[PDB]
RNA sequence: AGACAACACUGACUAGGAUAGCUGGUUUUCUGCGAAACCUAUAAUAGUAGGCAAUUUAAGUAACAUCUUAGUAGGUACAGA
RNA sequence: CGUGAAGAUUUUAUCGGUGAGUAUGUAGACUCGGAAUGACAAAGAUGAAUCUUGAAUAAUCAGACAUAGAAUGAUAAGGUUGUAUGUCAAAAGGGAAACAGCCCAGAACAAGAGUUAAGGUUCCAAAAUUAUUAUUAAGUGAAAUAAAGAAAGUUUUUAUAUAAGUCGACAAGAAGAUGGGCUUGGAAGCAGCCAUAAUUUAAAGAUCUCGUAACAGAGCACUUGUUAAAUCUUAAAAGCAU
RNA sequence: AACAAAGCACUUUGCAAAAAGACGAUAAGUCUAAGUAUUGAGUGUGAUUUCUGCCCGAUGCCGGCUGGUUAACGAAUUUUCUAAAUUGAAAAAAAAUUUGGUUUCAGAGGAACCCCCGGUUAAUGGCGGCCUUAGCGUGAGGGUCCUAAGGUAGCGAAAUGCCUUGGCCGUUAAAUGCGGUCUUGCAUGAAUGAUGUAACGAUACAACAGCUGUCUCUAUGAUUGACUCAGUGAAAUUGGAAUAACUGUGCAGAUACAGUUUACCUCUAGUUAGACGAGAAGACCCUAUGCAGCUUUACUGUUACUAAUUAUUGAAUACGAUU
RNA sequence: AAAUUAGAUGUAAAAAAAAAAUCUUAUGAGGGCGGAUCCGCUUCUAAUAUUUUUUUGUAGUUAUUAUUAUAAUAAUAAUCAUGUUUAUUACUUAAAAAGCUUAAUGGCUUAAUCUUGCCUUACUGUUUGAUUAACAACAAAUCUUACAGUCGCGUAAGCGGGGCAUAGGAUCACAAGAUACAAAAAGGAAAGAUCUUGGAUUUUUGGAAAAGCUACGCUAGGGAUAACAGGCUAAUUUGCGCAAGAGUGUACAAAAUGAGUGCGCGGUUUGGCACCUCGAUGUCGGCUUGACUAAUCCUCAUGGAUGCAGAAACUAUGUAGGGUACGACUGUUCGUCGAUUAAAAAGUUACAUGAGCUGGGUUAAAUACGUCGUGAGACAGUAUGGUUUCUAUCUUCUAGAGGGAAUUAGAAUAUAAUAAGGAUUAACCUUUGUACGAAAGGAACAUGGGGUACUAUUGU
RNA sequence: GGCUGAGUAGCUCAAAGUAGAGCAUACCGUUCAAAACGGUAAUGAAUGUGUUCGAUCCACAGCUCAGCCACCA
RNA sequence: AAUAUUUUUGU
């Protein structure tokens, strides 16, 4: 299979789900592990679906095309979404397969670049994948540290000094 | 159910611990219902 | 033309003999206690029965509730791969 | 390389598969690890009989909302269906302008500048025009947060520039090998492709925006000088505003 | 436009005691009819011109074997209990056979309907697909599958055509209309009749001429009401009302609650925006193990009618079969 | 590619001894002390476990090497072996899977699997305690215990009342066996009763032998429940905006243009929900009469426009005062079309307005066509026809009055500040054939177009 | 919008232990030549994926599809 | 004497 088209059943349906909402001091995906820069989601968990990513992907290649360049991507669509009619009435079962989509968390990368590019060709292709994907994004270097929540490890905090009911 | 129903209700078989530790039992009281050997018997029980 | 058969006709009028798990109504005061809209069964789903369980006042209590201390069952949040 | 068609033998930063990784992510039908809560029973203590049984004997079996967490819907519904807690139902009174379900609090009857909860104290209207420190100039807001986003609005903080003249303006310069090579009717820094170690200078990209059919020409990067600031440069982040 | 209708067609009725048909808790009997196959009854169609095609498989009716089936009837069988006798047992004993009484099983043969054969469409009814081509094209032609038979003549965007305001022509300055025509007809069709004229129509649609207050666009005038005075004197209606506007709120659309605003008290004639105005316990929709009528190859029944037979009811030859 | 067979972990098997400590146990010393074996405190001893603990010993046998005088000593190597080497025995070999009567889940490898021997407890009666008092009742159920009876297997202990576990409906009636209960005068019997057992899509499976139409419809009820409108919601729309900028624009992103998207507003569509109303909220268009919104068709002011010469037009910002007409077609809203016009734009108000009108459509009874149905009949299929009620009590409203309260003793006449409404269009000529332009074409500003009267102005 | 039934040789049609029989086609022979004719040969189970010892066959999802229902306001 | 299969085409 692919990232945005994985090897899984159509006819198996899932539930709606929701992201993961770490309330316990993880760092889970909100770092670079791969390239140089990084893309974050920085104002909410949502569910992204394939073809808002697919069109991401687009958007990067158009603007950086010519160049040499490595795109990772960090997340994979492996939740089938189902959709009853909105015409339909309420009930008669569960709703037909109707796109691939992906849940993400906060303050998590997306999309992970390696090349010999300068820092701000590559802002402009994170920047113009932001204004098209769903939600805020910023622009992530490598080497800075994790995201607990919404709170960066900046600064030498730790885990535990946010977990220390003392803090003022 | 679905477009075609299905009514799929089954009686519950109420499994687990009918006595914690510590706890009075004669003979003959179920002390757990299983599937399967999840606990063995030990001393003085069937 | 389901047309007409004397206010009525997809079957008149009159006397005699009904039911209605439905809707509506049920009249003085003081005092004590005080629910439920859940489970199971039902040609059953706006009905009913048996439970849970409201009330009365007798006999019981090593009753019931709660905390403390020690112990037990079970795998959720979380976290992890 | 090679045979009459055959195929044979080597390579790849091509597709799929296989092995390794204490690599990264993903979770209703993964849980190696693992709470709080809730549940069961034992003793003790406390408490408002609240419990059980005997006898006698009902109503109810259209529920609603708030909060948390889900399924479903469209991560819509004052939606539908479970779970946990409470209220309403059957609960008046105070607060939420008005209010079944929310925040307090459970109305037997009166008296009191009585004592308090939620909530509030300039006037309507009982009580502060009460003290302390900042922010806002928009009536923003003041008891139902409209979004992304823009910007010499303003404040703070953290960096950073400055009599070695920061910042701004003004004056002059901004070369030469050389119309780089290619392409093109023409391509001279400036249609496009390839290259872009040098040289000489106070500094000057085989060229960032205009201009030419192509040259020419005007600016920029960059360089010198003059004017001139003794808390006064530039940028970012955050707070409240537009 | 429905019904009827003259006409058309099919089925039925031989009259000897009752023609068939209708009626008669059910008969005698009555109409039919003092009629007789050119009579009566029933069914469909709906004058006339031109016409009414294919399928008897299904369903219905009718006819037909020295046939099969075949209830009653019945040749041949088979039991339960009990009494007596015999037999047996004769040990604490049944058991078996026969007869009486009692109570069961049992079916060679033996009707109609039915099975079987045939007939009937102006009886109820039914009257199809697929590929291929003289070049593209078109499809005369040629392939095949199935049916009882595959819609014939005619008609055809129709009172029938959803798509659709179908294409074209005429009509209109402008045609979703009307008329004509082409028709590949969702879903035309031949007595559930097909189709074209004359005549007829308070039927329906469309056009023309004339005509007009229908309209451009209303005006004036007359009478009776309306209005005032005198006389007489109702009705629906009404929880009680000191019965304003806005925004918000709330069983979710406020005269009545919150806030603000506005308003001296009271009548008359107009007007109908609201009072979810009045009237009729919503005909729509849904509910009730509520009703009524109708329908049928719903369940369970009764009849018309058909078939066999005891009885009333006796003979005779046969012919023949059981044996 | 796919047939059979043989394989797919490692270790151990001469043998220990001793000292102390930390617990935990003991039906050990009948321990001691308070209240023999009861209980909380208790020393001692024993045993298991735990320390990385203090160590000691690690030989013998066979053989090798070195030294010493074949033996001794030291070191090194091998060493389960008195046993048919096909050795044997103990332990170990992740997880999944296979197997265990059938789906799925859990479980079993130390047996619930497999092999073999003997068997048939897949027994009879009664009975215990449970399923935190089976299924949130009852009933049909599930697991388990004991006594008696008599069978199997096993050396024995003991095991066995079907299967590794969780999915097979009663009564009645009927049928076959047993019990010896009762026998409607009596002796029997029949028909009953108890015990065991069989035959069920009693599948609406706590268990009726059961097809439709009604638009001719009726009654009792329901906003507990649909159609109209309101409310909530905003997927969606025939309603819009903002952000970003692939690309088009001979050049040049933003004059115009704007893929696929993101962030929103709005409440005008189709829906969703079913909150109000079924002891009654009349409904699509038309007429009449409005009121309001502004996302603007015309008119007024105006920015941008290699793509603003002029003119016209495009786009955008202000702005809702007025206007947005006529006719043909269709029941039509809508839409198509004809011909004018400065232009012939929209929306909200119960898709404003039927106690203001109309009734062509939709939606009753009648009837026909086609289609569907065996039929009665039905049809977002089509046709012709088809009773449209009400004297206004109240609020609001349009007009007119009776009374009154005014700086105030009361009047007549004429009246102000001020308030509430009303009026509200557009085009052409002159200017001027001027600016602009190669030409065609063609503005803006300003003046006048009240007068065959006055006046003003232009000609004669 | 919502269900149902179908798909095999070039063209027709038949059939969980099979793929058959026609027509067409091809080779040859008959005729002066061609057709007809005669003789002798070669042609398939859609699209995957499951079930089963084995699938034209059973199950599932697509493509092609045709057919039916889209009723009361 | 009363018999009777079929057999198209040729710029
Ligand atoms: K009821
Ligand atoms: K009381
Ligand atoms: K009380
Ligand atoms: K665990
Ligand atoms: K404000
Ligand atoms: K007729
Ligand atoms: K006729
Ligand atoms: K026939
Ligand atoms: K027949
Ligand atoms: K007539
Ligand atoms: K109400
Ligand atoms: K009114
Ligand atoms: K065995
Ligand atoms: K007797
Ligand atoms: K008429
Ligand atoms: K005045
Ligand atoms: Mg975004
Ligand atoms: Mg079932
Ligand atoms: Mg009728
Ligand atoms: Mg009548
Ligand atoms: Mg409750
Ligand atoms: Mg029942
Ligand atoms: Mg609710
Ligand atoms: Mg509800
Ligand atoms: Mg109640
Ligand atoms: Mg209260
Ligand atoms: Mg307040
Ligand atoms: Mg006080
Ligand atoms: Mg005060
Ligand atoms: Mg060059
Ligand atoms: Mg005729
Ligand atoms: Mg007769
Ligand atoms: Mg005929
Ligand atoms: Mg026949
Ligand atoms: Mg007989
Ligand atoms: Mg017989
Ligand atoms: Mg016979
Ligand atoms: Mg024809
Ligand atoms: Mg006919
Ligand atoms: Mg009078
Ligand atoms: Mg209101
Ligand atoms: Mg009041
Ligand atoms: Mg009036
Ligand atoms: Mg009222
Ligand atoms: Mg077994
Ligand atoms: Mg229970
Ligand atoms: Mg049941
Ligand atoms: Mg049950
Ligand atoms: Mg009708
Ligand atoms: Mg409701
Ligand atoms: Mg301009
Ligand atoms: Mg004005
Ligand atoms: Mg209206
Ligand atoms: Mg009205
Ligand atoms: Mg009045
Ligand atoms: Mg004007
Ligand atoms: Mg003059
Ligand atoms: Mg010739």
């Amino acid at each position: 299979g692919s990232w945005l088209e994985p090897n899984l059943n159509r006819k198996k349906k899932m539930m709606k789900g929701r992201p993961r909402v770490p309330t316990g001091g993880s760092t889970k995906g909100t770092t670079v592990v791969w390239g140089d820069y990084g893309l974050r989601m920085r104002d909410h968990h949502r569910r992204i679906s394939a073809q808002q990513l697919k069109l991401a992907e687009d958007t990067i290649k158009q603007r950086l095309r010519g160049q040499k360049y490595r795109l990772y991507k960090r997340v994979a669509c492996n939740v089938g979404v189902y959709v009853s009619g909105n015409e339909m009435r309420m009930g008669k079962g569960k709703g037909s397969f109707d796109h691939w989509a992906t849940r993400v968390a906060v303050n998590q990368i997306i999309f992970e670049i390696r090349g010999q590019l300068h820092e701000q060709v590559i802002r402009d292709a994170f920047r113009l994948a932001g204004h098209k994907l769903p939600g805020l994004y910023e622009f992530v270097k490598k080497g800075d540290p994790p995201v607990v929540g919404i709170t960066k490890l900046e600064d030498g905090l730790t885990v535990e000094d946010l977990k220390n009911p003392r803090k003022k | 159910g679905a477009y075609r129903l299905k009514p799929k209700r089954t009686i519950p078989k109420k499994l687990g611990a009918k006595k914690t530790g510590d706890q009075y039992v004669i003979p003959g009281n179920i002390i757990y219902k299983q599937r399967g050997t999840l606990w063995h018997p030990g001393e003085n029980t069937i």
